[PDB]
């Protein structure tokens, strides 16, 4: 907050000021500060360069780890907002969408509960925007819990390519960097050129008649502060240390230029030159982590599944195991072998009572349908019953106007389950939350 | 629209909404004019009497 | 007790942007109890058995 | 019931509209929603080019969110579309209801808003309430911890020696209530159970009151809403 | 199927609307009709009432009867309400038609 104590003062009377070094996003809002005019694009915007990477790497599935504060808040806001393009009347190209955006807590020394529930997802790219304390635990976690395996693709912001992070930096990570970086001097010339271009335009109106000086007595917003600020932020020149220094819709340095660096296991090395859409890799070889060199497809479609199903006499019977860890065979009227699959039912004893997640081999009719499908589409599965014990409906919890899902439908839309096969109806209301097959018995 | 079935060869190119009226290969039968029992003349009394 | 469990439906061009909407709306039609009235208007007659 | 919403990029709007949506999908009542729009303060021709699609949206209820100036301008564009007849209302929050005695001729009638006025908030009584809050919170802190901090030696020079514990004041200071009336606060920095008022821009080009609100209860005064072809019927 | 009709004070209109009425009510087809309007271009505050009562009509087909200047005026207003896009096909006789 080293720039604040002056952003307020001349903010009173609304005297415009110019920002040089800091790059946090808080100072951008038009409601908390009427004073900043930013020469260095703040860390927020650098999200889009990743979206830009997506147009030449196609890893449409994607994981995000926003660290929870206003800093990361804006990062999530912006990245989420990027996807809203492609009205689709082109004609329906595959649109990259964010997967489970696992949020965070800044001051935390154990993240193990986050990575396995992350590693067991469907994607293979990691975009971590964070701070310097954060990369420490992030790396010291991922590099040891069997996370940095090959096929993993990483990205970070400008604040993770340095600090203690490098002193725990995993291989092949990728960073972002502006062409300038820090410069206590160069942008000064740029800014005074801005104010120059502003002055000789000020004569066009010059109805200000003063910016009120003196301490006491002149307690009135100078009636041309905002207008002169619009003027200043509307200053167009093209010759400083960077060309066409512009001011954004919110009034920030528009169209700066980046260049995608990279760590060579002990050495940062530039690869490309990022400029709006101008992002081209220079003379080098983009080496990817986990000991690999080909462009890795960020998707790994899984073959396992977890399927839940209900208890029902004509479709899915339930029988306890034997008395040693087995369960008993049986044949048909034609003596045909009927299948039986191991079933981890959490309901060894009835409701209104305890509940135990004992195995209890279960079979039926839809069981037969499932096994028929398995040999047809190269599957492998593990089955278990429903915790609650009813089809599943809508309701209102907290005895308030809330709305969610009970039963197996809820055990699925939780993200817990993965596929549902049982005698489940097909209504209208339950359609707007899920996709259904074709029908298989009227 | 109109009376149109659903199979694979048609599910290849065009796409199909969820069907509304059921259908399928069925049978048609006809009733029978009465079935007077063969052992009628010993029916209307129990074994006791 | 029928053989070829299929259903009449509606056919649209491949992967358009109306499959979803007509789907939701026709399931709505079932859920609100109207197709019974329609079948009563044309499909089934009076000669219930 | 609610219909289309228009706003213009002002800081603190996505929160608003997302609150609307998240509370309109989380209701057991037969709600609905129409085409939400988006505006721009940059230039003028596109405004009338898009602010009219909402008009064809037969939405008797429109929510706006801006400041008084672009508010006046968009209202002028509305009168340029007309929109002063019976049926079209507006519900706009306090951030446009300025000093509650200025009446630009642009504002059509019926323009309701929520405000929070001193007209029962009595400055002396509120001083009393505040002294109550602070002193009783210090009391509750004493009940927690049998010691109490000291005034800082300087507003600026104490910084070289500002070496003390970490104050968990808000962890309790948010939660204090006495004098019968409960004043549990919020963590994120505002009140809980705020007392609000509702104004209506009467055709008298003024506004004082219609009804009062408190603790999630609508104490009204107009059991049927007025007008600016409407019949009344009775049964047994 | 014919919907509302709008016009102004240009002479020779009563006979027009009387024709439309008499030939729409001596015909065994199920036509209809909606709010038949009348304007006053002679007032600038009428343009407000112009947009006002103009909004009150919703009609996939419209008839209008005036001369070229008033036509430009009314159409310039209507481009600001939305009577010109998809569907609202206008119909005018050959009086404008210079
Ligand atoms: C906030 O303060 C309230 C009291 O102001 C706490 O409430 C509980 O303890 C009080 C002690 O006398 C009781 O009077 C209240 O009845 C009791 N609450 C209920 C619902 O019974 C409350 O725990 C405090 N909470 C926090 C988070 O500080
Ligand atoms: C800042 O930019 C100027 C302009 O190119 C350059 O000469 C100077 O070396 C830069 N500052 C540093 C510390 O490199
Ligand atoms: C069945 O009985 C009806 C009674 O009138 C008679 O008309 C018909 O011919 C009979 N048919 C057969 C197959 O017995």
């Amino acid at each position: 907050f080293t720039p604040t104590p002056v952003s307020y003062t001349a903010g009173f009377y609304r005297i415009p000021v110019l920002g040089l070094t800091t790059r946090m996003s808080i100072y951008s809002d038009k409601s908390i500060h009427l004073s900043f005019l930013r020469t260095v694009p703040p860390y927020s915007h650098q999200s889009s360069v990743w979206f830009e990477m997506m147009r030449v790497y196609n890893w449409n599935h994607i994981i995000l780890l926003v660290s929870d504060d206003h800093e990361g808040r804006a990062a999530q806001k912006r990245l989420e907002t990027l996807l809203e393009e492609r009205e689709s009347k082109y004609d329906n190209k595959r649109g990259p969408k964010a997967e489970k955006v696992l949020q965070f807590d800044p001051g935390t020394k154990n993240v193990t509960a986050l990575l396995m529930e992350a590693r067991e997802l469907e994607a293979r790219v990691i975009i971590l925007s964070a701070s310097e304390d954060d990369a420490a635990t992030v790396y010291r976690a991922a590099a040891m819990l069997d996370m940095t395996g090959s096929g993993y693709v990483w990205l970070v912001g400008e604040r993770e390519i340095s600090g203690n992070a490098l002193r725990y930096a995993p291989d092949g990570i990728i960073g972002l960097q502006l062409i300038n970086g820090k410069n206590e001097s160069a942008h000064i010339s740029d800014a005074v050129g801005v104010v120059a271009q502003a002055v000789h335009e000020l004569l066009e109106k010059e109805n200000i008649t003063d910016p009120p000086r003196g301490c006491v007595g002149n307690t009135n917003i100078w009636k041309t502060g905002p207008l002169f600020k619009r003027v200043l932020m509307s200053s167009k020149y093209a010759d400083g240390v960077t060309g066409r220094v512009e001011f954004n819709e919110d009034g920030d340095r528009k169209f700066a230029q980046y260049s995608i660096m990279n760590l060579q296991n002990r050495k940062l090395v530039q690869v490309g030159i990022y400029n709006g859409t101008h992002v081209i890799p220079n003379d080098r070889k983009i080496i990817w982590p986990g000991g690999e060199t080909e462009k890795p497809r960020g998707y790994q479609m899984s073959t396992r599944l977890k399927i839940v199903t209900i208890h029902q006499e004509p479709f899915v019977y339930v029988k306890p195991t034997m008395s040693d860890g087995t369960c008993k065979e049986e044949f048909t009227v034609n003596g045909d072998p009927v299948k039986k699959v191991i079933c981890t039912g959490p309901n060894d004893t009835s409701p209104g009572s305890p509940r135990h997640t004992v195995p209890q081999c279960c079979y039926g009719f839809c069981i037969d349908l499932l096994i028929k499908l398995a040999r047809t589409m190269q599957f492998t599965y593990e089955v278990h019953l429903v915790a609650d014990g009813k089809f599943g409906t809508q309701e209102r919890v907290q005895n308030s106007n809330k709305k969610e899902w009970n039963g197996m439908m809820g055990e699925l839309l939780s993200g817990q389950a993965d596929m549902i096969v049982a005698p489940l109806t097909i209504n209208n209301e339950r359609a707007q939350y899920i996709e259904f097959s074709k029908p298989f018995k009227y | 629209v109109g009376s149109l079935t659903i199979n694979e060869e048609r599910s290849e190119v065009v796409d199909f909404s969820v069907p509304f009226i059921e259908t399928g290969i069925s049978v048609m039968v006809s009733r029978s004019n009465g079935t007077v029992s063969p052992s009628a003349f010993l029916e209307p009394f129990s074994a006791c009497v | 007790k029928v053989f070829a469990s299929t259903g009449y439906g509606i056919a649209i061009q491949k992967d358009s942007g109306w499959k979803r909407q007509v789907d939701l709306a026709i399931l709505q039609l079932f859920g609100d109890g109207e197709m019974e009235e329609l079948e009563a208007l044309w499909l089934t007659g009076i000669c219930h058995n | 019931y609610i219909f289309s919403i228009v706003t213009t990029y002002f800081p603190g709007y996505q929160d608003f509209v997302n609150k609307i949506r998240s509370t309109i999908e989380n209701s057991f009542v037969g709600w609905e929603l129409e085409e939400v729009l988006l505006l721009d303060m940059s230039l003028d021709d596109g405004d009338s080019k898009i602010q009219n699609q909402l008009k064809k949206l037969q939405s008797p209820i429109i929510l706006l969110y801006c400041t008084k100036e672009e508010a006046t301008y968009i209202f002028e564009v509305a009168n340029s579309v007309g929109l002063t007849g019976y049926g079209y209302t507006w519900i706009v929050p306090s951030l446009v209801a300025g000093d509650t005695d200025t009446v630009p001729s642009e504002f059509p009638t019926g323009l309701i808003s929520v405000s929070y006025d001193e007209w029962d908030y009595g400055l002396p009584a509120r001083v009393r309430d505040g002294i109550a809050i602070i002193t009783t919170a210090a009391s509750d802190m004493l009940s927690e911890h049998s010691f109490i901090p000291e005034p800082k030696s300087s507003c600026y020079n104490t910084h070289e020696k500002r070496i003390y514990q970490s104050n968990m004041l808000n962890r309790y200071l948010i939660n204090v209530t006495f004098e019968g009336r409960d004043l549990s606060f919020s963590e994120d920095g505002y009140q809980m159970h705020p007392k609000l008022v509702i104004i209506l821009l009467n055709k008298e080009r003024k506004w004082e009151r219609v009804g009062k609100w408190k603790d999630k209860s609508l104490q009204m005064k107009y059991y049927v809403w007025p007008r600016m072809d409407h019949l009344s019927i009775v049964t047994l």
